[PDB]
């Protein structure tokens, strides 16, 4: 019904918002008074110094640190630092019978991607025939993967290939 | 008396709309912080108003009106006010009133909250079962009744509103061995053990034996058999079947959680 | 002192329990009027309540615990004699049932043979 | 409501008695048990993800420590 | 005559009974109405009075008790101290043993007895279901 | 048509299904059923206003940047180029298809990696001297990208410098490089660095 203030409140288009501070605040104060709202001192710096600066994007690893501790993961040479953050060079040290890392270089964290790329694969794979069997069905689980992720499904996947194609 | 429930509503509602005004008069007694890009907080202006239409709520309450019209002088209250002037100390009857309710929620909600029981277990009467059952028989819609025909055990009846009577041997307590049957009962001379069904009055007898061993109490049988006769009460319509529909399978009852729905649900 | 990460406090944990209790009741019967209105207001301090009771109720258990399994691993012999006295007592509670029972089938006996004398 | 035909060939038997030697370990029962308790509570957790991969990272099967 | 396992577990079961005692004073304030109500003038009045001062002295005595058996605890700190096992938990004794064995030997004779007894229970239910 | 032979495609590629992915033991087909698809698609292609078929080919680009799926993208890149060594599918028009409107600068740096991987096995594609056209758009691509992007993309996007070190070095024998240099004009007029 009051619509009259809203087609004020329109036209208040000129700078000058201060009218309506000595149109209002007289009886405000004299009505109400609290003078004194908030007299708690509020002076913080907003931004002084936050970065971590010393180490990869930190999702991959509060991702990692998820993982069963039979996956070992590692360092390799100096090309996944900021942009492809991962060089999964892992490890399966547990009870089942071991293999050759994988390699498993995943994209920035915005995911448009997943990790396998299988670089050191063309000799590693091709000279076991066993192994080979092992990539053949590492291959054929991971085309049926629906948008495999970072860390958990390719190396779950692998695991899982791996001691399954034993046979 | 649950108008004093409606007029603390009214109170609040009134209250807010006191609030909503300050507020807005408040608001436009400032401007546009930092928009920078356009002063879309006047729209919250229009939203303030949405809470001035709050006022309309309060309209809600001419339902909630003609809540108390009457006679009753203030119910058999005034005593020195109205009576002896001298009698000055009557405010203490009101203090002690406001101290047992308080009492009471606050016990209530003590005990209700205590279900997280501590002790690990216990380690280093017929009038009564009568009156007890009389007691539980004071409930509308469920007429029950016993007659005791073999042994010190209680044979207890019940028929809430249809045929479909239901009996329950007790041992004084923690009455098991329950047994439904719909329309047709007592046959011989006492009561009966055929247990014939539609293979469903037979599974309500399953869920009430079920019921029997699951709230089964320590102690404290008034609770225990409070909670039966309940349970019980609660098949009075066997009418809605909610989370799927009306015929799931050949009859849908199964209330153990304070509501019925579709049976086959666990 | 208290809101930042260190939190230097002693002489709890015993008499504290008590004060927990005895917390949550002065709110009923205090010097002090009680207002004739309440709504609600009183649940909110009885859930605390009770939850720190539960709380401390649950260190208490814990301690005596830990006590527990200190002085089991490092003294069974007091396991061993525990054990034993429950045994003791386990034979106790066989003999009194026993002779209840003896007491009730002779009183039957006896009852039987005056019902079947006619 | 027609049925949904995805068999899927979601079948080890009867290798299943391979799986069986691997662990630790007269009805049948320690085979379907198996085959039907992995669907009784896989099903919830494929319908969560399947629900959830809106808002982020719907990564499944990552098991408790194992 | 240490007792100290078994003053650890009476501790225990007091601190459990406090609770529950608790618990039963809050079940039994919960239900005291107002005593001009219908009838409870002044018996149940008094009656549950009286037990609500036998339970709150009973609860004084227990905490009396508490008191005692934590200081005995404490001082009970003699031998073995430190005694870190507690987080390192793991990842003459012939002669209660053969008085234990002797004891669960009475034991099963007299479950024995038991089960005799409770066949003839059984076998009078049946003769009972031939009543009229 | 198109749209038809797409869905079919994607309803024939598109084998991956997450059914069940629970650890249960619900019991190499990348190399047959790829040939298999790859017969089937040029089957239908084959008599299907194969004149218009080039459009397609983008066409076939917008499911190509589709799923992110690395190792599904090598595979379908693998594929498709099988699927042109059989004499179908000419080589000019898939790779100014595939180029072009999916390049995504940074975007799918894997994806840029995979791609480049592909045109450079199948960058022999013989032509006329209509081919280093091509080469434009790629220097195209790396004209939107100033040499400050990242320490780790750096081996990953040499790509582009290793594919056309590899053209202009074996123009000895893939093409004449004087036209290289008259199509590089397009990026330089006279000293540009």
């Amino acid at each position: 019904q009051p619509l009259l203030d809203a087609v004020l409140a329109n036209i208040r288009s000129p700078v000058f918002n201060h009218s309506l501070y000595r149109t209002f605040v007289p009886a405000m104060m004299a009505i109400h008074g609290p003078p004194i709202v908030s007299p708690v001192v509020c002076s913080r710096k907003r931004r002084f110094e936050e970065d971590e600066r010393q180490s990869i994007p930190n999702v991959l690893q509060g991702e990692v640190a998820r993982l069963d501790p039979k996956f070992l993961v590692n360092l390799d040479p100096s090309h996944c630092s900021n942009n492809g953050t991962v060089h999964l060079i892992c490890k399966l040290d547990d009870k089942d019978l071991p293999s050759v890392p994988p390699l498993e270089l995943s994209v920035p964290a915005d995911y448009p991607a997943q990790s396998p790329m299988w670089i050191d694969r063309q000799w590693q794979y091709d000279a076991n025939p066993f192994l080979q069997s092992v990539h053949r069905c590492m291959t054929s689980r991971l085309l049926q993967l629906p948008d495999k992720h970072s860390v958990t499904a390719l190396l779950n996947t692998w695991a899982q290939s791996i001691h399954q194609a034993c046979l | 008396g649950v108008n004093l429930e409606a007029f603390s509503q009214a109170i609040s509602a009134i209250q807010a709309l006191r609030s909503s005004v300050s507020r807005v008069f408040d608001c436009l007694k400032d401007g546009m912080r930092n928009k920078e890009t356009l002063e879309g907080r006047e729209k919250a202006f229009i939203a303030n108003f949405q809470d001035n239409l709050h006022s309309v709520n309060r309209d809600l309450n001419e339902l909630e009106r003609l809540s108390n019209l009457v006679g009753k002088p203030s119910e058999n209250h005034p005593l020195h006010n109205s009576g002896l002037l001298s009698l000055d100390p009557y405010s203490q009857l009101l203090q002690a009133y406001k101290w047992s309710n308080k009492l009471q929620y606050h016990a209530g909600l003590a005990s209700g909250l205590l279900n997280q029981q501590s002790l690990k277990r216990s380690a280093n009467p017929q009038y009564v079962d009568d009156v007890i059952s009389r007691i539980d028989r004071m409930f509308p819609e469920m007429s029950i009744h016993l007659s005791r025909p073999n042994g010190t055990s209680a044979m207890l009846l019940v028929t809430l509103g249809k045929v479909l009577k239901v009996i329950v041997v007790m041992r004084s307590l923690f009455i098991d061995r329950t047994i439904v049957k719909g329309y047709n009962t007592e046959d011989g001379k006492l009561d009966i053990w055929s247990k014939s069904s539609y293979q469903v009055f037979q599974k309500v007898t399953d869920h009430a034996t079920t019921a029997l061993l699951h709230y089964q109490l320590p102690q404290m049988p008034d609770v225990v058999v409070r909670s039966f006769m309940t349970w019980l009460r609660s098949y009075i319509k066997l009418f809605q079947a909610p989370c799927q529909r009306c015929g799931k399978f050949l009859q849908d009852g199964l209330p153990p959680t304070w509501r019925d729905f579709r049976t086959l649900e666990a | 002192a208290a809101p930042g990460a260190p939190r230097p406090s002693n002489s709890t944990l015993v008499d504290e329990l008590e004060s927990s209790f005895e917390a949550c009741f002065a709110s009923l019967v205090s010097q002090d009027y009680v207002n004739g209105t309440d709504q609600e207001e009183i649940r909110t301090g009885v859930d605390q309540c009770i939850q720190k009771f539960l709380d401390i109720a649950r260190q208490t258990e814990c301690f005596f615990l830990q006590k527990r399994l200190q002085l089991s691993v490092q003294k069974p012999d007091q396991v061993i004699k525990e054990d034993v006295s429950e045994l003791r007592s386990e034979l106790q509670r066989k003999d009194a049932l026993v002779q209840k029972h003896l007491t009730k089938l002779r009183h039957w006996q006896q009852v039987l043979e005056d019902i079947n004398v006619q | 409501s027609p049925v949904m035909a995805l068999l899927l060939q979601q079948f080890k038997d009867n290798i299943q008695d391979l799986m069986s030697y691997t662990k630790t370990g007269c009805a049948f029962n320690k085979v379907l048990a198996h085959f039907v308790a992995m669907c009784d509570t896989n099903m919830p957790f494929v319908g969560l993800r399947l629900e959830l991969s809106n808002l982020e990272i719907p990564h499944q099967g990552v098991q408790v420590e194992g | 005559e240490v007792n100290t396992a078994t003053l650890c577990r009476i501790g225990q079961e007091t601190v459990q009974d406090i609770v529950y005692r608790t618990m039963e004073i809050f079940q039994l304030l919960r239900n005291m109405q107002l005593p001009n109500g219908v009838t409870y003038h002044t018996g149940t009045y008094q009656d549950r009075l009286t037990k609500l001062q036998d339970h709150l002295r009973q609860l004084s005595i227990l905490f009396r008790k508490l008191r005692l058996v934590y200081d005995k605890c404490n001082e009970n700190c003699g031998g073995m101290d430190p005694i870190p096992v507690e987080q390192l938990i793991p990842y003459e004794r012939r002669e209660i043993v053969e008085v234990n064995k002797k004891l669960k030997q009475k034991n099963q004779q007299l479950k024995q007895i038991m089960d005799q007894l409770r066949n003839l229970i059984w076998d009078i239910n049946a003769m009972l279901a031939m009543r009229n | 048509m198109e749209t038809q032979l797409q869905s079919i495609f994607e309803e024939v590629v598109k084998t991956e299904i997450i059914e069940e992915a629970f650890p249960g033991m619900f019991m190499e087909d990348e190399k047959t059923k790829l040939i298999s698809c790859l017969a089937a698609f040029r089957q239908f292609w084959s008599g299907l206003s194969q004149e218009s078929h080039e459009q397609c080919v983008q066409w076939i680009v917008k499911f190509i940047h589709g799923q992110h799926s690395p190792k599904r993208i090598s595979f379908l890149y693998d594929c498709l180029a099988m699927a042109v060594e059989t004499g179908l599918l000419p080589p000019r028009m898939v790779c100014e298809s595939l180029i072009n409107s999916d390049s995504l600068e940074w975007e799918r740096t894997q994806l840029w990696a995979l791609t480049f991987k592909l045109v450079r096995k199948i960058i022999g594609g013989v032509d006329y001297k209509g081919v280093r056209d091509l080469l434009k758009a790629i220097l195209e691509k790396i004209l939107t990208i100033p040499n400050t992007v990242s320490s780790a993309v750096v081996q990953q996007l040499l790509a582009a410098r290793e594919v056309i070190a590899y053209i202009l070095e074996r123009n000895a024998c893939l093409l004449p490089a004087y036209f290289a240099v008259t199509e590089i004009r397009k990026l330089y007029p006279e000293g540009k660095l």
